[PDB]
């Protein structure tokens, strides 16, 4: 049973540094993926702002129209 | 099959789906499991923003696959709640929302329990049963909030120092949120306080109806 | 004593750190855009208040000139 010994030896050869490398790669790529996701979050919040600005502009337009109507009805006191 | 959904907040929700499920249905399940409206959800797989009309198989989403959830600050429809103090509250709603749901949103935003709320639209007090569409509550339409000092169900809680305190609750309230009410009124943080009723420890997942705790029932608080 | 694997390990850790810093500034930008949203929403709410006011005014004036 030499191949068993060789198996254990191959598994244990720089095993600690190898496992460290694996875990480290996992952490690294987790961080990078989180970077991508945060960028997506940026995009999303940006979209939200665009929508709010749109609705705010609409509301302001409505305000203008209502002020015009008010001025008109104030004119009609003659 | 089951899939996973990863959020920026670290949480990884586990969902039970079929390949023929639409993205819309998946978002509905995320709603049922997290309480987030579908139109405020953005699902990402393979760098693609998933479209609600497409299915999971259309994006080759296999078993044990992982989607990414990006949350939006606003949905497609907002309504405005007007209180007597002037501050115009803004609510993210969908036309399928019942009035109880709206009151739940007002609760999540302002802390005021639904049964202490009184919503009036166009001079008519909104009933908890009907939906927003039922009252023709269109986008940007304004409701009016009337406050109630007490709810329908009160329970009392005794501290280990002999001091008892009242509490406005609902039969659906979990022990966690009861601990939150104790946290607001008395100040005791949820992780330090242990709630005891019927000679047993109260778990943070069980509702008040789970222990069938009726009104005017006294709970014993320890730490 | 397996120095190459150590090399790759150091590299991986460096990349990890850099990624974390980028994450930090991304958090900053996110908070910025969120703040923009909140402010815009505030202005929107004010605008809606003004709309309500002007509507009441129009109703009243229509009641008068009638």
């Amino acid at each position: 049973s030499r191949l068993n010994r060789q198996l254990e030896e191959k598994i244990n050869d720089c095993a600690e540094v190898k496992q460290e490398l694996a875990a480290s790669r996992t952490a690294r790529d987790a961080a990078l993926e989180r970077v991508q996701m945060l960028e997506q979050q940026i995009l999303a919040y940006k979209d939200d702002f665009m929508s709010e600005r749109a609705d705010r502009e609409r509301a302001q337009s409505r305000i203008q129209e209502l002020e015009e109507k008010v001025a008109s009805l104030l004119h009609q006191v003659s | 099959m089951q899939i996973f959904v990863k959020t920026l907040t670290g949480k990884t929700i586990t969902l039970e789906v079929e390949p023929s499920d639409t993205i819309e249905n998946v978002k509905a399940k995320i709603q049922d499991k997290e309480g987030i409206p579908p139109d405020q959800q953005r699902l990402i797989f393979a760098g693609k923003q998933l479209e609600d009309g497409r299915t999971l198989s259309d994006y080759n989403i296999q078993k044990e696959s992982t989607l990414h959830l990006v949350l939006r600050l606003r949905g497609g429809m907002q309504i405005f709640v007007k209180t007597l103090t002037g501050k115009t509250i803004t609510l993210e709603v969908e036309p399928s929302d019942t009035i109880e749901n709206v009151k739940a949103k007002i609760q999540d935003k302002e802390g005021i329990p639904p049964d202490q709320q009184r919503l009036i639209f166009a001079g008519k007090q909104l009933e908890d049963g009907r939906t927003l569409s039922d009252y023709n509550i269109q986008k940007e339409s304004t409701l009016h909030l009337v406050l109630r000092l007490r709810g329908g169900m009160q329970i009392f809680v005794k501290t280990l120092t002999g001091k008892t305190i009242t509490l406005e609750v609902e039969p659906s309230d979990t022990i966690e949120n009861v601990k939150a009410k104790i946290q607001d009124k008395e100040g005791i943080p949820p992780d330090q306080q242990r709630l005891i009723f019927a000679g047993k420890q109260l778990e943070d997942g069980r509702t008040l109806s789970d222990y069938n705790i009726q009104k005017e029932s006294t709970l014993h608080l320890v730490l």
